């Protein structure tokens, strides 16, 4: 659940904030809880002061919202990020960590997606499967 | 000359050929990449990993042979038109004396054949050399247009992009207007194709104009 | 959307994981490895491409594979 | 050809009133160093280098312009 | 004479570099191992380092000498 | 005291183990190679020494040494031109008839036919002619002798062993510390005072006591033989009076601010020297004096020990206004912590002056008899211009490495740097609008006159026959300059320069110099200059300003000043790093200076350059076609790259073969740089890959593997042998037309 | 002689330099006292 009443890092603005897109397709949160004012880098170029207490940043994209979260745990060790995508409509998709945990650690319940049960040397050539819906990994 | 210069050409065939044939037969998978052909025919890369993939395709083979190719047409055809047109002069000496060093193919074929092409049209009039004349420079030109396509690449062009779109976004009485398609740069496979194109017709114009109207000149 | 796949060469050194910018990959148990944990992909609508997996990949030739496919708004990095 | 004059008395007045002027101002304007307390041989120094410096451009000046 | 010599050969280079790309798609796309066992392309496929190789020899063998006589008159 | 010395004794120890260790000063390279890759490696990242280690002390102390070393060479390299003037050169006899005597002083060992390349250079010589007006810079200086020569060949011998010496002291025994090099008020102080304002006025000093009167007796025909020795003029004061009668006066003028009785040895005449075409030497003597005066006045203006002085940091923080934040406020600390950003400004600015000086030297040619020397003053301006250029890209490569890793963002809170920063997309798109005006409306108009030249309508081009593009601010300046005299300037004798306006200075039947009227081929030469730098600048600067992050890649800093790529994701992120836009930004200089040294080499050729004969009248070299041919591009190609490419082609079989022998190589090395260009590495390291399983079949596979060079590597081999071909083929190019026609 | 020096000296190179300048010095020797030689004499 983003809450958003979370008041905002203190920054001047910029040209590279999000665009119209974010406003017509779709929007990016992120936030976090800091133990000081301090300055961090702005993903999208500039210098913000995050306050003491929890931070909400809009972005346009996942990407820039993850930037963000890896600068603020390996330069000031905040893990307690949280990011969202937020619509038009309002509907907020919490993204990330999906479960709470954060992907890199096993978590129970997690489901294999793409997983493939050879090498990758085992695959089908294209000739075999040309004109035909199997898939190149047999 | 004739020796030097079907030595010449047979370096050439065999270069095409080395790049064609290794694009052919490393098509489906090499060390760098073992499992090629799950990729198709024509895709950019690997990514910078395994020290870098660049050009790694046998569509990309294709596009490197292209060079190539125009370079043994552009030997062979020079080699025929020069020694055709000393021929038809009555100096084949010219051509027996010149040929066996790169400043005679330089000064005795190119620049001085050149003369009647680029006076098609000068600052005293002009004649009916002047559409080569034209056309010669046009394709100077073109063929230096795809360079730009071969040497520089995607992220330059994709950050200068994202700037323009910011602009039409945030510049009143033209934010009114939008488009339909989002701005990207030209992919990686699409820029080294496009600037082939224009590289490719470069050397086409640039050569067509010389010898027609070179030809004209001297003897029509 | 590009289409990640994870072969079961993987070693569950989680790696390819840290280096996903766009949060992609995420570690699941198993049992055919000695880490007990293998790569998994179930997030790749969010995948632009840039293959920093496979660049983070120890195993000789690449357990986790970016198979490059249709591009949208995501897939393309378009902040607009 | 700007007319320079001889050595005289009202140069040597320009020169000195130049570096009285300059003594009084480095007194005044200088941030970091009863009137005269603090007053040390590097300012001393700077206030008579920039009083040879006001008081030969004001000579060369006056015998530009005839005062002389 | 010009004109026609020239349009024909730049078509040549064309027709032939189209050749080897359709026949590096069909390596890609058609050729199935399976179905080509010991065969001729299949050992043309098991001995193309020799054949790249040998090619790659033969073309610096041509280039250095060419040059080096080409420079040398020079 | 606050500025004081502090010195390590004997840091380093001076071994040679080291020596036998390559890779050593890189914990990643010191574990020795396993790919070809390391090799490039180690002489890739090897003087770049913020990247071993973190201590700011000991890469201030590396750079204190390399900087020694560096002026180590260059003495060593002025002394071997003043030994090889002594000993290699007609320069006595070139003193005797200066008009007639083509200046050389390379001389070829006789091995293969190359003895062809000793030309008959006049004065009884034979030899390769030189174009680097070492001639006319000692003629200036007073050298009359080869034994002088001599003894400036030792004194630069000395100096570079003084400079090699001082390297191995101030790394190897006596290393200053940190605090040392962070006082940029005192640096500043003796740089300005010591260094610019007491070499000036030593300077001076040699022009007023030796070169004034050596070069009135030359000029008034005395023999070199018979001119009186330099110590002679210091001691004997009546021989010095006999020239100059104010110096019957002494030093009284000086110091009792009588200046105008040195109005004979200091003056202000301007123009040029009739007998010589260069500047008046006396002007230069007052001009130097002048700068002396100014640079030790301006070397007191920064605050050291005593409390006198501005405060750097007070004078940047207080300027800082509504539009601008916190102003200027950081940048000292930058500045006293980057040596990036020094480098990045110094770089900027040596480049800019080495461009202002290839055109204050075309323009007022400042030694004697180097104005008719053509073929220097062609080289000497092409040269110092591509100094320029390529220093000028140095200094937005720089910046970019500041960028990328010295720059902290919570030090540049709302300060330039970081509104900057904030609104780089406004910048970069309207340069980007801007870069696109220009290009369309210069190149448009030459192929718009192409069109309607090739059409067969005159009356449609943009000519001075046509419709007209009138350069009237540069005329009105042309004008205001030319009437200066007397006017504006009314103690100036003479125009600072005649290319501004006036008469035709001419020296033994040759241009001098002589009024350069702009028409409307000036226009579109002068726009397609502003088109350039303007398209080079778009690109440095989009390129320092995107280096961090960017709408793309919003980690870009994480990846490095010089990185390949981040992968064919976002649709292909190929060439984003700042290090890519340098290497873009190195092609369009290139285009930039190519553009600028061929219109100066067309118009002084067509407008400036020639002969003079009876009834005044100036024949020019390619006979004025400057203003009806440079409209068109057809017109470059005939007139100005086939018109003189004739003497670099039929230069073989003569003394400026080489000449040919460089323009042909040079264009093949063009052409090879296009296959690392064009090309990419999977292709060249599976083709390795081949190459490797036919060592691997005779057993003779190297323990280095060899691997395709890096992405980085491949653009900037691609780089460097088309910059090395191109600006061949114009040096050769531009050196035997020159030298053929001039 | 140290063996450091020595070890450096023996670096791929300076070797390079070294056994190059060599070569042509002999190919410039012999050209010198034998030049012109377009063909072996028999
Ligand atoms: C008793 C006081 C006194 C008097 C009467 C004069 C009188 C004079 N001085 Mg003098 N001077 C004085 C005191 C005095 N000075 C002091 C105390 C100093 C400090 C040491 C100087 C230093 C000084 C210098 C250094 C010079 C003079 C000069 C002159 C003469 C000026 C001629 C002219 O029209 O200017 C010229 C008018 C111009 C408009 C020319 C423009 C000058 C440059 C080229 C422009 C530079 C500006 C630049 C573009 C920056 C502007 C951009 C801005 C937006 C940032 C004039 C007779 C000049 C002289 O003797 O010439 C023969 C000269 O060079 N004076
Ligand atoms: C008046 C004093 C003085 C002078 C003349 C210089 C001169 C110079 N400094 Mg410098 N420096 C000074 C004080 C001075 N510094 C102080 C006080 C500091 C500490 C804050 C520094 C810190 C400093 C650094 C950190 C660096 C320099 C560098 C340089 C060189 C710049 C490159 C150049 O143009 O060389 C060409 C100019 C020449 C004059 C060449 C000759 C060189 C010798 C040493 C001149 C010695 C003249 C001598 C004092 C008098 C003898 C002349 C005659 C009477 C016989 C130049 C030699 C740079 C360099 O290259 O270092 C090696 C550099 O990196 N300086
Ligand atoms: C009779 C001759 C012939 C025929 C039938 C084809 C047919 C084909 N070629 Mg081929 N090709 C040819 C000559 C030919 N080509 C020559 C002479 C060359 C050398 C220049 C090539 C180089 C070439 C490459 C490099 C590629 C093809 C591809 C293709 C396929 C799609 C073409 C496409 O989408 O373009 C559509 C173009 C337009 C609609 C523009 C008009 C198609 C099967 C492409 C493909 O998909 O193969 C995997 C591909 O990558 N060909
Ligand atoms: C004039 C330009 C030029 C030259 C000389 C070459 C040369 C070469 N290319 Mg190439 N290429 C070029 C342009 C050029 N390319 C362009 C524009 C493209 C399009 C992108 C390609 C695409 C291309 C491909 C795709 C392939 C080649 C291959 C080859 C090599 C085999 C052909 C040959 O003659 O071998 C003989 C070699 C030469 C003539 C090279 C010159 C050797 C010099 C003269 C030796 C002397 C060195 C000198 C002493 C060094 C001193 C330097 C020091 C002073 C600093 C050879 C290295 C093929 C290859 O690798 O085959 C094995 C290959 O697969 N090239
Ligand atoms: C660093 C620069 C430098 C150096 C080392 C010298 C060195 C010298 N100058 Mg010189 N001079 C210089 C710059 C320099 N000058 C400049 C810039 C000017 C222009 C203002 C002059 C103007 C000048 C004059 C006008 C005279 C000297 C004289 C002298 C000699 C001193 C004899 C003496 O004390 O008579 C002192 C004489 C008195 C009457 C008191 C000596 C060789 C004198 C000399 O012997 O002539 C050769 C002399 O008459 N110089
Ligand atoms: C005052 C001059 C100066 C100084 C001190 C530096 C210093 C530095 N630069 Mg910089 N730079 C400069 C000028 C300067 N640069 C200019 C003018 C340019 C524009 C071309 C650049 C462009 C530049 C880039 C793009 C990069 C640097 C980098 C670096 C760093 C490492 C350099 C290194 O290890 O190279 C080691 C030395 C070599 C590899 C030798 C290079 C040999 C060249 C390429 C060929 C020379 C050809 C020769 C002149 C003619 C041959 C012809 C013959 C064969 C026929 C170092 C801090 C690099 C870095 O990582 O910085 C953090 C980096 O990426 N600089
Ligand atoms: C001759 C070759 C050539 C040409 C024409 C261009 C053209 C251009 N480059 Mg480019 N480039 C080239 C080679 C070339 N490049 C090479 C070899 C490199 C390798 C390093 C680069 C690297 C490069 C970079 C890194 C950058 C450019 C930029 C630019 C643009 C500058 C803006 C401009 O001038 O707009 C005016 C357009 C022109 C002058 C193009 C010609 C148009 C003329 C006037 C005629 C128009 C007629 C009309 C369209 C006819 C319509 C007919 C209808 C049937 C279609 C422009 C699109 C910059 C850019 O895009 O930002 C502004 C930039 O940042 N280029
Ligand atoms: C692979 C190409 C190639 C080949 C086969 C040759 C072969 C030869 N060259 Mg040549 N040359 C080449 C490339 C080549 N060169 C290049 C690239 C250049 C330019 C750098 C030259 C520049 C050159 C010159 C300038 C000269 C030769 C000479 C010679 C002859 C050697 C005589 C000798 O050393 O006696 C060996 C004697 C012994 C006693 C052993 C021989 C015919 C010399 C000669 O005699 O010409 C006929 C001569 O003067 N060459
Ligand atoms: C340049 C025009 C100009 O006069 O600017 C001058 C103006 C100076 O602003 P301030 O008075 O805030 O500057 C105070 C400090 O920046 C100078 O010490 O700069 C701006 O307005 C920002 C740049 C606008 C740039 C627009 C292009
Ligand atoms: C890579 C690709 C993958 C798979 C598919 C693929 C397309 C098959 C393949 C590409 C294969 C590629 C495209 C192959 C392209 C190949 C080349 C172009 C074939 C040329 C053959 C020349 C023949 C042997 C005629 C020779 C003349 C000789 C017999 C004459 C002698 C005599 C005659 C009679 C008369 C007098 C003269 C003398 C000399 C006395
Ligand atoms: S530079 Fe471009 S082509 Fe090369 S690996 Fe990176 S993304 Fe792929
Ligand atoms: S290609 Fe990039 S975004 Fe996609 S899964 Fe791999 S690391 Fe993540
Ligand atoms: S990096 Fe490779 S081996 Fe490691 S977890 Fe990911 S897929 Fe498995």
């Amino acid at each position: 659940t983003l809450n958003l009443q979370i008041p905002s890092p203190t920054f001047e603005g910029s040209t590279g904030g999000w665009l119209r897109a974010a406003e017509v397709e779709e929007k990016y949160a992120i936030t976090w809880t800091s133990p000081k004012e301090q300055v961090f880098e702005m993903p999208t170029g500039g210098a913000a002061i995050m306050r003491q207490g929890e931070n909400l940043l809009y972005l346009a994209r996942k990407e820039q919202c993850l930037a963000l979260a890896t600068q603020v745990k390996n330069s000031f060790k905040i893990t307690d990020y949280k990011v969202y995508r937020i619509f038009p409509s309002g509907e907020v998709q919490y993204l990330h960590p999906k479960d709470g945990v954060f992907p890199e650690k096993v978590n129970a319940g997690r489901v294999g997606v793409g997983n493939v049960s050879h090498s990758i040397g085992k695959n089908l050539n294209p000739a075999q499967i040309k004109f035909t819906s199997k898939s190149f990994n047999g | 000359g004739d020796f030097l210069i079907h030595h010449a050409i047979a370096l050439a065939l065999h270069t095409t050929t080395l790049i064609l044939v290794k694009g052919a037969l490393d098509a489906r998978g090499s060390k760098l990449m073992p499992d090629k052909k799950d990729f198709g025919y024509s895709f950019p890369c690997d990514g910078p990993g395994r020290g870098g993939t660049c050009d790694i395709s046998a569509w990309d083979a294709f596009y490197l042979s292209m060079f190539w190719m125009l370079n043994t047409i552009g030997w062979v055809t020079f080699y025929w038109h020069w020694k055709h047109v000393t021929i038809w002069q009555g100096n084949a000496g010219q051509f027996n004396e010149s040929s066996t060093y790169i400043m005679g193919w330089l000064r005795d074929y190119l620049w001085l054949n050149s003369s009647p092409l680029i006076n098609g049209y000068n600052p005293f009039g002009m004649n009916s050399l002047s559409v080569w004349s034209w056309m010669f420079l046009f394709g100077h030109l073109i063929w230096a247009t795809g360079f730009m396509f071969l040497i520089s690449w995607r992220g330059y062009w994709q950050e200068l992009i994202e700037t323009l779109v910011w602009a039409h976004e945030r510049t009143p009485l033209a934010n009114l207007v939008r488009w339909k398609d989002k701005p990207v740069a030209l992919s990686i496979v699409q820029a080294r194709l496009v600037g082939l194109i224009h590289f490719t017709a470069g050397y086409i114009f640039t050569y067509a104009a010389f010898v027609i109207a070179s030809t004209t000149g001297k003897f029509g | 959307s590009h289409s990640v796949k994870v072969y079961d060469t993987c070693i569950g050194c989680t790696q390819c994981v840290r280096a996903c910018p766009c949060d992609v990959l995420e570690m699941v148990s198993w049992d055919g490895c000695k880490a007990g944990q293998i790569a998994s992909a179930p997030r790749t609508e969010d995948c632009i491409g840039c293959k920093r997996c496979e660049t983070a990949c120890p195993t000789d030739f690449l357990s986790v594979r970016v198979y490059l496919g249709g591009e949208t708004t995501r897939s393309m990095g378009l902040a607009y | 050809v700007p007319q320079t004059v001889a050595w005289s008395a009202k140069t040597g007045a320009v020169m000195v009133l130049s570096n009285i002027l300059c003594i009084v101002a480095g007194r005044y304007v200088i941030q970091v160093k009863g009137s005269f307390a603090g007053f040390g041989l590097p300012e001393l120094l700077a206030s008579t280098s920039l009083g040879h410096i006001v008081g030969s451009g004001a000579i060369l000046g006056l015998s530009y312009v005839g005062v002389l | 004479q010009s004109a026609l010599y020239t349009h024909h050969q730049y078509i040549a280079g064309f027709l032939m570099v189209g050749a080897f790309a359709h026949g590096a798609i069909f390596f890609v796309r058609d050729y199935d191992p399976e179905q080509n066992k010991n065969n001729v392309l299949a050992r043309i496929l098991d001995h193309k380092e020799a054949i790249i190789s040998h090619l790659s020899w033969v073309s610096l063998f041509l280039g250095f000498h060419t040059l080096g006589i080409y420079v040398h008159n020079d | 005291k606050k500025v004081s010395i502090t010195v390590d004794r004997d840091p380093v120890a001076t071994s040679f183990e080291k020596w036998a260790q390559p890779g050593h000063f890189s914990r990643t390279l010191a574990k020795g190679p396993k790919t070809t890759t390391w090799i490039w490696n180690l002489h890739a990242d090897v003087h770049d020494f913020d990247s071993h280690t973190n201590s700011l002390e000991d890469i201030s102390r590396k750079i204190f040494s390399a900087h020694f070393g560096q002026l180590s060479i260059i003495f060593l390299w002025l002394s071997g031109m003043y030994f090889h003037g002594a000993r290699f050169s007609n320069y006595s006899a070139w003193l005797s008839n200066p008009t007639a005597v083509k200046p050389s002083a390379q001389v070829v060992w006789p091995i293969v036919g190359q003895e062809i390349l000793n030309g008959d250079v006049g004065g009884g010589f034979q030899g390769v002619q030189v174009t680097s007006g070492f001639f006319q810079i000692w003629r200036a200086s007073g050298i009359t002798s080869e034994v002088e020569l001599y003894w400036c060949a030792l004194a630069g011998l000395l100096m570079s062993g003084l400079m090699i010496f001082a390297g191995w002291f101030h790394y190897h025994k006596a290393a200053p510390k940190l605090e040392w090099f962070q006082n940029a008020e005192s640096m500043l102080n003796h740089h300005l005072s010591g260094l610019l304002g007491l070499g000036c006025l030593s300077w001076a000093g040699h022009q007023i006591h030796i070169s004034l009167p050596v070069n009135k007796l030359l000029d008034a025909g005395v023999a070199p033989q018979e001119i009186p020795l330099p110590h002679e003029f210091l001691v004997n004061r009546d021989l010095m009076a006999q020239l100059y009668p104010s110096f019957s006066k002494g030093l009284v003028p000086f110091f009792t601010l009588n200046w105008s009785e040195y109005s004979d040895f200091l003056t202000f005449k301007g123009g040029l020297n009739p007998v010589t075409g260069g500047l008046w030497l006396s002007d230069t003597a007052h001009h130097h004096l002048a700068l002396a005066v100014l640079f030790i006045v301006a070397g007191h203006m920064y605050r050291t020990n005593w409390g006198i002085g501005h405060s750097m940091k007070e004078i940047l923080e207080a300027h800082k206004g509504p539009f601008t934040g916190e102003g200027h406020k950081g940048l000292y600390e930058i500045l006293t912590t980057s040596w990036h950003a020094q480098l990045a400004i110094n770089l900027a600015m040596m480049g800019s002056v080495s461009i202002i000086v290839a055109h204050h030297m075309y323009a007022m040619p400042p030694y004697p008899y180097i104005a008719t020397d053509y073929p220097t003053q062609l080289s000497i301006f092409t040269h110092h211009m591509w100094i320029g250029g390529f220093c000028v890209v140095g200094g937005a490569a720089h910046a970019g490495i500041f960028m990328v890793r010295d720059y902290n963002p919570a030090q540049n809170y709302n300060n330039l740097l970081d509104r900057v920063i904030r609104h780089r997309d406004a910048i970069i798109s309207h340069l980007n609008w801007i870069c696109i005006f220009l290009g369309f409306h210069s190149f448009g108009l030459y192929i718009h006159n192409d069109t309607m030249r090739a059409l067969g309508r005159t009356q449609d081009m943009f000519s001075d026959t046509a419709i007209q593009l009138k350069p009237v601010f540069a005329q009105w300046v042309q004008s205001i300059h030319t009437l200066a005299p007397g006017n504006t300037t009314p103690n100036a004798l003479a125009t600072a320069s005649y290319a501004f306006g006036g008469d035709v200075v001419a020296v033994g039947n040759k241009v001098a110099m002589m009024p350069i009227s702009l028409g409307t081929a000036d226009f579109m030469v002068h726009h397609i200059h502003a088109f350039t730098i303007h398209v080079t600048v778009l690109i440095l600067l989009k390129g320092v300003l995107f280096s961090r992050n960017s709408r793309l890649i919003p980690d870009k800093a994480n990846l490095g000043f010089r990185f390949p790529c981040d992968g064919p994701g976002r649709g292909g992120t190929c060439q984003s790093s700042a290090w890519d836009s340098v290497f873009l930004g190195l092609f369009w200089m290139y285009n930039c200076i190519s553009v600028v040294i061929f219109h100066f080499s067309w118009k002084m050729q067509s407008d400036v350059w020639g002969t003079v004969q009876a009834d005044g009248t100036v024949t020019h070299i390619t006979g004025g076609n400057f203003a009806q041919s440079a409209i068109t591009i057809n017109g470059w190609l005939r007139d100005f790259l086939w018109a003189q490419a004739s003497q670099v082609i039929q230069s073989y079989g003569s003394a400026l073969s080489a000449y040919g022998l460089i323009f042909l190589g040079a264009h093949f090395i063009w052409a090879f740089s296009l296959m690392f260009l064009f090309s990419g590495r999977g292709y060249w390291q599976e083709l390795i890959e081949s190459i490797v399983w036919a060592h691997n079949k005779l057993n003779v596979a190297p323990a280095i593997q060899p691997r395709a060079l890096s992405i980085t590597q491949g653009r900037a081999v691609g780089l460097a042998h088309y910059l090395l071909g191109g600006i061949g083929t114009t040096w050769a190019f531009f050196l035997a037309r020159i030298i053929s026609v001039g | 002689m140290d063996s450091n020096f020595l070890k450096y000296l023996s670096t791929a190179p300076v070797l390079f330099t070294v056994w190059l300048s060599f070569t042509a010095s002999f190919i410039i020797e012999a050209n010198r006292f034998f030049p012109d030689m377009l063909y072996f004499p028999m």
